[PDB]
């Protein structure tokens, strides 16, 4: 005939909205069991559930945000961001400013703020001393350093004065705010919070093969962006799998608004076997947690996010 | 029965519905100018058709 489609388009957007809202409504107890099941059935799942219970919220704590906002040199930070903005003439009146911010936090943290700690420096000896350090292995925390979030201390013997120096591994980001050094663990922990203190939309992304980083939502790029603070890197997810040529299995991200499997973003070769969990389960698992997580939000927040969700899904599977 | 949509369409379909609703008609258009069997369900009832669509998501 001559169908004409907006008449029909519009009808769709409308029935789609309701569809979506129904999904993110009722916590139907058919799932409550299937879920509950899986968290005992498979321990990998249990793993991530536990990770969500920590990561998905710890960082949304406004005391911390202000401690960090005190502690960083907000002057120097913005000063630079404004310099590097003035240089740009990208898109007319656009959110690109917050990208610069990230990039600058990225350099600030790495160049000025925080230190990488391979083996610690010998506190008795000078400052730049760390090979006349030989590892004696690990031990439980001295009780004093259990005040913070430390479950293990790597310990070192100095070969030049023969004194023990300790390197405790803390999860309290504020503590890190004082020690000012660590490995990717600490690096990512604190930098995630630094980012959240600007109320950027951030995720903490866990790679099963002992590496972690974060994701930030650039509004100007309209999608999640890969930020690693260690490598001082903005938007280059390939770094790990191609440049480092690292074998990877699962990559999953946790954020206050959801837990999503972000593997296909990162694991673009050197793909290990997935098999700690059945695929359909892992999907469900997230969706379920994400739901539980989004449980108390108005109807149009819910939709708006579930869209940004499907945006990502399409970016992941179509893997542009 | 079931839709019968190309993996690429069904994808971009759910892309634009969620990301660019403005263009969803011209997509809906061309998609029909291409699947004879579907164009039918459209002609003889948009309703059935759209319900079918929501099955894919
Ligand atoms: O290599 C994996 C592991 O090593 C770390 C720290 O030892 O990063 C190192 O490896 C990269 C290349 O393989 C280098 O680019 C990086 O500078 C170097 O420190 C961790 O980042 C990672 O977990
Ligand atoms: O110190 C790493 C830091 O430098 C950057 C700057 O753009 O570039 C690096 O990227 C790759 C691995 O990190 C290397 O192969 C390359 O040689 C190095 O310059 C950032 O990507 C990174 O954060
Ligand atoms: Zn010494």
């Amino acid at each position: 005939n001559n169908i004409d489609f907006d008449s029909i388009a519009k009808m769709l957007l409308i029935k789609y909205k309701d569809f979506i809202l129904s999904k993110f409504k009722k916590a139907a107890p058919v799932e409550n069991i299937r879920f509950q099941n899986l968290v005992h059935t498979n321990q990998f799942a249990q793993g991530v559930l536990g990770q969500s219970q920590h990561l998905c919220t710890v960082y949304d704590n406004p005391s911390w945000h202000s401690i960090v906002l005190e502690t960083l040199d907000l002057d120097l930070i913005y000063k630079n961001v404004d310099k590097e903005f003035a240089k740009d003439g990208h898109a007319e009146g656009e959110n690109i400013y917050t990208d610069y911010l990230v990039k600058e936090l990225l350099r600030y943290f790495k160049q000025d703020f925080f230190k990488w700690c391979n083996k610690p420096d010998c506190n008795h000896c000078g400052q730049n001393t760390s090979e006349n350090m030989t590892p004696l292995g690990s031990q439980g925390p001295n009780g004093e350093e259990s005040k913070f979030n430390c479950g293990t201390v790597e310990i070192y013997k100095c070969n030049r004065c023969g004194n023990i120096t300790r390197f405790p591994r803390y999860n309290d980001p504020i503590k890190l705010l004082e020690t000012r050094k660590g490995r990717c663990g600490e690096w990512c922990n604190l930098f995630t919070l630094i980012l959240k203190s600007f109320g950027l939309d951030v995720r903490y992304v866990w790679n099963r093969e002992d590496h972690v980083w974060c994701e930030y939502f650039s509004n100007f790029l309209n999608r999640w962006v890969h930020v690693d603070s260690c490598e001082q890197s903005f938007d280059q997810p390939y770094i790990y799998s191609i440049n480092w040529n690292k074998k990877m299995s699962y990559c999953i991200a946790f954020g206050k608004d959801g837990v999503v499997d972000v593997s296909k973003r990162y694991i673009l070769q050197n793909e290990l076997p997935r098999d700690q969990i059945k695929e359909e389960d892992l999907k469900f698992l997230c969706q379920f947690i994400t739901k539980r997580l989004r449980y108390s939000l108005n109807d149009d927040e819910i939709y708006q996010l579930a869209c940004r969700d499907e945006q990502e899904q399409i970016e992941l599977i179509r893997g542009k | 029965g079931s839709i019968g949509l190309t993996v690429e369409d069904l994808l971009s379909l759910r892309q634009v519905v969620s990301g660019n609703p403005e263009a969803l008609a011209p997509l809906l258009e061309n998609i029909s100018a291409r699947y004879p069997q579907l164009r039918e369900h459209i002609m003889a009832n948009p309703e059935v058709f759209v319900s079918m669509l929501l099955e894919a998501v």
